[PDB]
């Protein structure tokens, strides 16, 4: 009980001292990554049967 | 005198995460063009399974895939010719997961038995035989995937995960941070990190080399059933029984998007992103699969091809098609 | 026309399909059951009385043959306390044989709660449950002793009456019969409240030494097969 | 009193035809549109509904023929209408027996069953039933013609070249044997064996007495043998009396025909509405 | 994050009444089934009471049936338990458990030793 509690406290202390960024920058990076590979997505951009192997 | 420090540190972490909450994902992506109606059609129908299908896994060549059926048989399915390539008899009928090696030479499987067995497919004998058996766990294996030809991760129901070595077959790395039964895990593209979701309404990020948990994400209201990594390697979506999907970013350490609906009162069983990650296909217990927008959080498409509980959903490496398997013992390819 | 490797692929697929045909035949020719029970129930004696490698095994399989029909009973091995996730793997089983100790009045409430949880499960609502009330002689001795009362744990025992449809065994105290019928009723009130005709319970009384449980299990499996055949055909 | 009786008979024919068309259309809609075709029983019920709809589509031809006592359509058209009527009736009375035998195999030989209820086997059985119905109606196709009366009216009949005093009785007996004797007997035997096996299994596992969820299927089996016998047996009895001894009784013949189609209209009702397997789709 | 805070315990002579209050945070209180269990020194977990989402389906165990009264408060997401006529054998730690899946009638893992959706419990003597 005491050992597990001390281990959990040490784990929380180790995980607290980490580097974090803002949510806006992460959202912008995710949007840029989604827009950069939007053309390379067969589900988002359908292709005719000439290139579709599941024809 | 010990719980007070833990609770005050948790409150400090929550305040620090709230302070960094500048805006939301829906607010930034509110003035973009939507994806519209994403309607998919069934191209191939795979028949031959006897019992209910529980899991599946595609290959790196986007041609052959592996599936797990509780009748005690693993079938290698072809996505093009729909022909059965290999039939592997299992010693244990209660299977719950299956994996495919990146090189296409080994296949993993596990279940109620505490062994994630690996079977070879390119041996000199031609047929399939028992290649390796990883024993030592005290709980049922929920999912064990491959990372390379030397190491293999295993997630067991005993609240612990284990990275084993294929050459030695012993416990190379252990992870004893989770408190609930580890339900699912997703590897990072760089083969260095992995996010695991257990029966504790929380996910944890672990390293294959450090062997310690650096990030822990909370927010769910029930047990997380499935988890998938984002193609960019910075975020991941988690689905639970509370009919809500939550997107957590590693670099941001905060929830980004929440997918939910009023008419959805069923839990999520499987989640997987496309090649770009714009669309997220989530399987529900209402016999249908929903396609949500990663930026608009809107229902893009409904798949009502299966008549039973959707169990597994897998997107190819190139995002050409999606393989869905339910308890009806049918694998359906949608495009 | 087809290529050279396509013919070999088609031949391999046809061979695998012909093998899966026999696999499905063997699978349908054998019935599967789910054995459940607490540690105090004593299911080891029930497993050892059935006649035809790692220490960390979480599932055991016992194969036997009754009336030329093969039955494979599955027993839970080394598993943790949480049993809400992997139980969904037993959605396609024929029956759930649940064993309850009757000589332990303190855990009767826990047994009833477990039976209610299994019976009211979303995925177990179409699977029949066979109740085995083990340790009948111990319950009879505990009732004849008189050192412990039953109404202290269940007030309904003070108001329950022996039904007219009871079948008392030759040479048995009426108090033990009343107690066992009250226990059976308490167990069946949960199965009759959420039955709705889709599933039913099979109450049975199992003693310490008994060589007739196999025939009872066979009859219950036959009844479940008849019920599912009547339900799938819409004669039901 | 002939005109009023004819008007009443035609109104009853129209009402029965409308009810049967409505019922068969609803059953076919529930079966096909809701995508509920996976077992042999569903395919058999669909074929039964198809046969009943084809019978109720030919009923208006009969009512228009009897509204004016003649047949203003020709001989080939009468032959075609009678052949279609006959093949639909025989296909229905054969698919009922086939469904009864399938249910018998399913409850009493549950092993060999899992092997014969494949969809391809069901389609082959349906095709064989249609072929057998066609073979049975083959004489009705070649012997049915049109006859001109003394008043110039042309009506549908069954004119045989050889003296009818020997062939007519034989045809009546063959139709009786193929319609009531074999099918009703087989259905009754299969259902009695089902009930007996069910009761034996229920008493075999120490089930509580008088706990009866089987009363519904018992009453359904009784209805299956009652609403079929009481409707079809008089249809053959009237015809046997009018061929053997009686000279002409149009009233009882029309009543028997009306009772037969009412049976053909109520069979899909009893087989799909109270079968508990399509009621759930109706609830949707 | 799931959080269950129980309070209202303490030491009381046999025969008195107590009012246990459980506050839930991090999830919908009205969309889950609630259970109250007890743990005594020297014995395992024992189920005491169960209440559904709408509060209609309420069940108690035969050992304390008729004395304990459980109730819900959706306006503040609170679970109240009034305990009258306490016996000297009621000295135990009470815990509050929540059902894992919403809109379900299952009651699994409510008596398990390791359960995340459970508070710290309150001592009653
Ligand atoms: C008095 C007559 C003159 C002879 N010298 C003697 C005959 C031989 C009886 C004349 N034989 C008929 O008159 C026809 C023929 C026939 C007989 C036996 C079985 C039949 C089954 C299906 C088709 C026709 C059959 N007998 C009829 O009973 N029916 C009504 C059939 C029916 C079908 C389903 C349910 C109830 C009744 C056909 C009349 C008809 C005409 C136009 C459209 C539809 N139906």
């Amino acid at each position: 009980s005491i050992a597990q509690a001390r281990k959990l406290v040490e784990q929380l202390k180790m995980e607290a001292n980490i580097d974090r960024i803002k949510v806006s920058k992460a959202a912008a990076d995710l949007m840029a990554y989604c827009e950069a590979h939007a053309k390379e997505d067969p589900l988002l951009t359908p292709v005719p049967a000439s290139e579709n192997p599941f024809r | 005198q010990l719980r007070q420090e833990a609770e005050q540190l948790k409150n400090q972490i929550r305040d620090a995460r709230k302070a960094c909450a500048d805006a939301t994902l829906s607010q930034i992506t509110n003035n973009i063009d939507p994806v519209g109606r994403i309607q998919m059609r069934t191209r191939r129908t795979l028949r031959g399974h006897l019992a209910k299908i529980y899991a599946m896994h595609w290959g790196t060549d986007s041609r052959l895939l592996v599936s797990a059926s509780q009748d005690g048989k693993l079938i290698i399915w072809d996505s093009y010719t729909t022909n059965k390539v290999h039939a592997i008899p299992l010693r244990s009928s209660w299977v719950m997961t299956c994996a495919y090696a990146p090189s296409g030479n080994y296949v993993a499987c596990g279940g109620l038995d505490n062994i994630c067995s690996i079977y070879n497919l390119k041996t000199r004998e031609g047929n399939v035989r028992v290649s390796r058996e990883l024993a030592g766990h005290t709980g049922y294996l929920s999912c064990c995937r491959f990372l390379d030809d030397n190491q293999i991760v295993t997630s067991s129901g005993d609240t612990t995960c284990a990275l084993w070595d294929i050459e030695t077959g012993q416990q190379t790395t252990t992870f004893t941070g989770h408190t609930g039964d580890v339900m699912s895990l997703s590897l990072a593209p760089d083969t260095r990190l992995f996010v695991s979701g257990a029966c504790d309404a929380s996910a944890k990020l672990w390293d294959v080399r450090e062997g310690m948990c650096r990030q822990t994400f909370t927010g769910h209201e029930s047990d997380i059933n499935a988890i998938c990594f984002f193609p960019n390697g910075n975020a991941f979506a988690t689905g639970s029984d509370d009919a809500t999907c939550r997107l957590f970013d590693l670099r941001a350490d905060q929830e980004l998007m929440t997918y939910s609906h009023d008419n959805i009162i069923c839990g999520i069983t499987s989640v997987s992103f496309s090649k770009s990650g714009r669309l997220l296909l989530a399987g529900y217990d209402d016999f249908n699969c929903n396609v949500w927008d990663a930026l608009k959080a809107d229902r893009a498409g409904v798949l009502a091809g299966h008549d039973n509980r959707v169990s597994c959903l897998g997107v190819t490496d190139d995002g050409m098609a999606v393989a869905t398997g339910s308890w009806d013992s049918f694998l359906k390819i949608w495009n | 026309t087809l290529s050279a490797e396509d013919k070999a692929a088609v031949e391999r697929s046809k061979m695998i399909e012909k093998q899966l045909q026999k696999d499905k035949q063997v699978y349908r020719a054998t019935h599967r059951l789910l054995l459940l029970g607490a540690d105090n129930s004593g299911k080891s004696t029930i497993v050892k009385q059935m006649r035809i490698r790692v220490k960390t095994s979480g599932i055991f399989e016992t194969k036997f043959q009754v009336d030329k029909v093969n039955f494979h009973m599955f027993d839970v091995g080394a598993q943790r306390d949480e049993r809400r996730k992997w139980i969904q793997c037993f959605n396609d089983v024929t029956a759930i044989i649940f064993v309850v100790d009757s000589s332990d009045y303190n855990r009767l409430q826990e047994a009833l709660n477990d039976f209610k949880s299994i019976w009211n499960n979303r995925w177990l609502r179409t699977i029949s449950v066979i109740l085995f009330l083990n340790k009948q002689d111990l319950l009879a001795e505990k009732v004849l002793a008189g050192k412990s009362k039953i109404e202290d744990y269940f007030p309904e025992f003070a108001r329950y009456t022996t039904p007219e449809d009871a079948t008392p065994e030759p040479g048995e105290d009426p108090r033990v019969t009343r107690a066992k019928y009250f226990i059976r009723d308490e167990f069946l009130r949960i199965s009759t409240a959420s039955g709705d005709g889709r599933h039913y319970c099979y109450p049975h009384f199992t003693c310490s030494v008994d060589t007739e449980n196999a025939r009872r299990i066979f009859n219950d499996v036959t009844d479940i097969i008849i019920k599912m055949n009547l339900r799938d055909c819409g004669l039901f | 009193e002939g005109q009023g009786s004819a008007i009443l008979i035609s109104f009853i024919y129209s009402v029965v035809c409308l009810v049967g068309l409505c019922g068969n259309s609803m059953v076919i809609y529930v079966i096909l549109r809701y995508a509920k075709m996976k077992t042999a029983t569903n395919i058999y019920i669909l074929n039964l509904a198809i046969a009943d709809e084809l019978l109720m589509l030919s009923v208006p031809f009969l009512v228009t023929s009897t509204l004016l006592r003649h047949w203003p359509f020709g001989a080939l058209l009468c032959r075609l209408v009678l052949s279609v009527d006959a093949v639909n009736m025989f296909t229905s009375i054969y698919c009922l027996t086939v469904l009864s035998v399938d249910r018998y195999v399913a409850v009493v030989h549950p092993i060999k069953a899992a092997r014969y209820r494949r969809p391809t086997v069901a389609k082959v059985v349906n095709l064989g039933v249609w072929v057998l119905s066609l073979l049975v109606i083959l004489p009705i196709v070649v012997f049915s013609r049109t006859a001109a009366n003394s008043d110039g009216t042309v009506a549908c009949n069954m004119l045989m070249p050889e003296p009818a005093q020997r062939w007519l009785v034989g045809f009546v007996l063959y139709t009786f044997l193929m319609g009531f004797l074999l099918p009703v007997g087989a259905i009754c035997l299969c259902y009695v064996l089902i009930i007996a096996k069910m009761r034996m299994v229920a008493l075999k596992a120490g089930w509580q007495q008088r706990k009866r969820s089987e009363r519904k299927i018992t009453l359904m089996v009784m209805m299956y043998v009652m609403v079929f016998v009481i409707c079809w047996m008089p249809f053959y009895v009237v015809q046997l009396v009018n061929v053997f001894a009686e000279q002409d009784d149009a009233t009882v013949s029309q009543l028997s025909v009306i009772l037969g189609y009412a049976n053909s209209c109520a069979n899909p009702i009893l087989y799909g509405f109270l079968s508990d397997n399509f009621k759930r789709s109706f609830q949707r | 994050q799931v959080q269950l805070q129980e309070s209202g315990g303490g030491l009381v002579q046999p025969g008195g009444s107590l009012r246990l209050s459980c506050a839930a945070s991090g999830f919908t209180f009205s969309n889950y089934k609630m259970n109250w269990v007890r743990q005594a020194p020297g014995k395992g977990l024992e189920w005491v009471s169960d209440i559904s989402q709408s509060g209609a389906s309420i069940s108690y165990t035969g050992s304390v049936k008729g004395r304990f009264t459980i109730s819900r408060d959706n306006a503040k997401n609170t679970l109240y338990l009034q305990m009258n006529s306490l016996k000297p054998e009621d000295t135990a730690v009470y815990y509050c458990a929540r059902c894992p899946a919403p809109f379900t009638r299952d009651c699994f893992d409510v008596t398990s030793t390791t359960y995340a959706y459970r508070g710290q419990g309150t001592q009653v003597t």
